[PDB]
DNA sequence: ATATATATATATATGTGTATATATACACACATACATATACATATATATGC
DNA sequence: GCATATATATGTATATGTATGTGTGTATATATACACATATATATATATAT
């Protein structure tokens, strides 16, 4: 609900496989490690635990 | 709109340098400086002597609270108020919902059966919601008590089906109900 | 402006920068001809028109005057509390300079051959009475957003603001108060009718004057509305609501063009004190056309519609009455009471967490 | 063309041609004023009243 | 011309079943973020300076 | 006619200080809404009748 995203189910034998189509007005870096890097910030895939 | 509902009467004695902006002297400019240091009014315990008062107060707190229903009434945007939560909490909403194709709604009983089921589904085409416990006496009721309650109405709201007419904006396709295997 | 049909001071330079006020317009001149102090002294025109006051070309007939000055002090008001004041007139065939300095104790009238033909007022204001030191940005907005409503009202006249030009719509300032003012332009008044959340709003112009505390011309234009206005929402939604409930959550923006016999209660012209037959005989606004307009808008009305009915039923749901002795004040479902609680007496509460723990207690306690 | 002819007056000619400023309204109309205690909607003309308090304030000036 | 005799479907309610949910304290020692503001660099521009 | 200079305004980028976690279960209790029927009850709606 921000029109960035539009996400969808592939899950399987194993689970979490969402499937995203992104949006026209969400902007996709080509700078690939820029986009490693904010795909971090806002998908959040690390977690980090101490 | 505290002071809007006060009828007050001052009454200013030997004051001095009393300047006005008219011949008629309607309205004092005198600066308040200097009647700051004139009026030696205690405003503190006539607020005190107000606070011990309840009939001018309970205006007050009944105007303050209808100021607030309709300050908070009518507020807020994007109202395109359709679907407030889509489907539900709980349904899983399949990927070609909404759209022709085989698209297969699960109504399973029990909130606890909703493991496994997202799991190897048909992630396009099958879809589910659990049901809650036992069902009402739906047979020859009237549409308006049967819209009161919350469990029959979303089915009527995940989809695009009707009471008062017949089917043809199926979100799901294919209805499949299954039941516990028990009595 | 208004006094040659606006062929000439029809452009108003007024440059107010570092204390200092330049008002410079095309008009055809202040007279150079000789006109005479009851006194016996013999003082040329724009002289005796800028130094001592009761003097000006506004003292004839005032049934057809049209303009917006009657006392024929205020120039010389200006002049009196300046510490600079020049005023360079010219006929076409002469310019006439007076200086006034030392809040005008020295004043000097001179006459140059020359070609010009207008006048230029640039004067400094003094602040020895005044309560400031300084012209700050607020004077400024004040000024630019008055050659903004003049131009408003007047589109022929261009007025400039420190060499800027300023373009006036009626359109554009209506919206500039709300975005969904409904308007109304006649051949003498311009009315926008919007809305107002926190009080009452009000702005009104008779002629070029800023009425900012009213006149009869408000009035009689508010009750012309609320004449047509008030049977109508009593058809529409059958609630009583008053004149002034209905005017108070409107903001009205009218403008008085042409107005004839302008009377004012006081010098600074803040109150229309006119007969009501003068300004209904001027005034031929459509107040019903206003009436269904803002009835046909579900922007304005129905606010107030809907807001009427909170009201109402904030006041039919306090609703409260009496009970025969009532138990612990507010008591609970599961608060069984001691019968001398309240009163003067040693009586004890009892907490505890379960429900199972108190079935026995209403027969083994006092 | 409007007659524009710079005219001097004395004191009495120009209270009795320019009656607004010095005796305030000079109109009948409406306003809403506490008469007894009664917050009344009137209608007057204010510059009899005001006529009359002049003496009124001198004699409680006196 | 409405007072009253009377009749009949509303409201628990019993127990059995069958299923939901919810307010809180606990505490690190970070995790993610929520803005957020804020100070400072530099650009242009325009109006002064010449 | 052209150098120029510095001023402030807005990007901008980081570094502050907070703010909200919920974590992840343990622990404490409580609430919820339905289907299965007769038995009263009650309360008020209509007839009539002088
Ligand atoms: N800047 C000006 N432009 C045009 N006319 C002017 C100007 N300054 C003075 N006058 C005229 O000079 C005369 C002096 O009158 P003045 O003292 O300005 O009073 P007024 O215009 O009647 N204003 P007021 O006394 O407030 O009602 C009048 O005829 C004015 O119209």
């Amino acid at each position: 609900n921000k029109g960035f995203i539009t996400w969808d189910d592939a899950c399987g034998e194993h689970g979490f496989g969402f499937k995203v189509k992104f949006r026209k007005e969400y902007s996709l870096s080509d700078n690939e490690e820029e986009r490693h890097a904010k795909i971090m910030k806002d998908f959040g895939l690390i977690e980090r635990r101490s | 709109r505290v002071k809007e509902c006060l009828t007050i009467v001052m009454f200013v004695r030997d004051m001095k340098n009393m300047r006005f902006d008219s011949q008629t002297k309607e309205r004092l400019t005198s600066p308040f400086g200097e009647i700051r240091s004139h009026i030696q009014l205690d405003a503190k315990k006539i607020s005190r002597a107000i606070l011990n008062n309840e009939a001018i107060l309970m205006p007050i707190i009944e105007a303050a609270l209808a100021r607030k229903l309709a300050a908070e009434k009518a507020a807020e945007t994007k109202a395109a108020k359709k679907a407030s939560k889509a489907k539900v909490h709980k349904h899983i909403k399949a990927n070609l919902c909404g759209k022709d194709a085989d698209t297969t709604l699960f109504l399973t009983e029990g909130d606890s059966a909703i493991g496994y089921l997202i799991d190897v589904r048909d992630k396009e085409l099958h879809g589910g919601y659990p049901l809650r416990g036992k069902v009402l006496n739906s047979w020859g009721m009237s549409y308006a008590d049967m819209l009161k309650n919350k469990e029959l109405f979303d089915i009527c709201a995940i989809t695009g089906l009707v009471l008062g007419e017949k089917a043809e904006n199926l979100n799901y396709h294919n209805i499949a109900i299954m039941t516990d295997a028990d009595h | 402006g208004i006094r040659t049909k606006f062929k000439f001071a029809n452009k108003i330079n007024v440059t107010i920068k570092n204390n200092q006020v330049t008002v410079e317009d095309n008009g055809r001149g202040i007279p150079q001809a000789m006109v005479k102090t009851p006194t016996g002294e013999e003082i040329p025109g724009p002289v005796a028109a800028w130094t001592i006051p009761k003097a000006g070309g506004n003292f004839g007939d005032d049934k057809e005057r049209v303009t917006g000055g009657m006392n024929g002090v205020g120039s010389s008001l200006t002049n009196i509390f300046s510490v600079m004041f020049v005023g360079e007139t010219g006929d076409g065939q002469n310019n006439i300079v007076v200086r006034c300095s030392n809040g005008m104790e020295n004043k000097s009238w001179e006459t140059i051959p020359g070609k010009w033909k207008g006048t230029r007022v640039t004067f400094i204001p003094d602040f020895m009475s005044f309560e400031t030191n300084e012209l700050s940005q607020v004077y400024l907005d004040i000024t630019l957003d008055r050659l903004q409503t003049l131009a408003v009202v007047y589109p022929d006249i261009q007025f400039t603001f420190n060499g800027k030009k300023v373009q006036g719509n009626f359109k554009k300032y209506a919206r500039q108060y709300d975005e969904h003012a409904i308007v109304q332009e006649q051949e003498n008044c311009s009315i926008a009718v919007g809305r107002s959340p926190d009080g009452f709003r009000q702005l009104t112009y008779v002629n070029n004057i800023h009425t900012k505390n009213g006149g009869h011309h408000i009035d009689c234009v508010m009750d012309d509305i609320c004449e047509d206005l008030i049977p109508q929402i009593k058809r529409k939604f059958k609630i009583d609501v008053t004149k002034a409930r209905v005017k108070e959550c409107l903001t009205i923006v009218m403008f008085v063009r042409d107005m004839k016999n302008m009377r004012f209660d006081s010098q600074t012209k803040e109150r229309l004190t006119s007969p009501f037959g003068e300004i209904r005989s001027h005034i031929q606004l459509d107040a019903k056309k206003i009436s269904r307009a803002i009835l046909n808008n579900e922007a304005i009305l129905m606010p107030i519609i809907e807001a009427a009915l909170a009201r109402k039923l904030a006041a039919e749901k306090a609703a409260e009455t009496k009970a025969a002795k009532k138990a612990s004040k507010a008591k609970v479902h599961k608060h069984i009471k001691a019968n001398l609680c309240g009163k003067d007496a040693d009586t004890t509460l009892f907490l505890t967490e379960g429900d199972s723990a108190i079935g026995y207690l209403i027969d083994v306690r006092d | 063309m409007i007659k524009n002819e710079i005219k001097i007056l004395s004191d009495i000619e120009h209270i009795k041609k320019r009656s607004g400023m010095y005796i305030g309204s000079s109109a009948n109309e409406m306003h809403e004023r506490f008469l007894f205690g009664k917050w009344e909607s009137v209608q007057y003309v204010p510059g009899l009243v005001k006529l009359i308090d002049e003496i009124i304030d001198n004699s409680v000036d006196e």
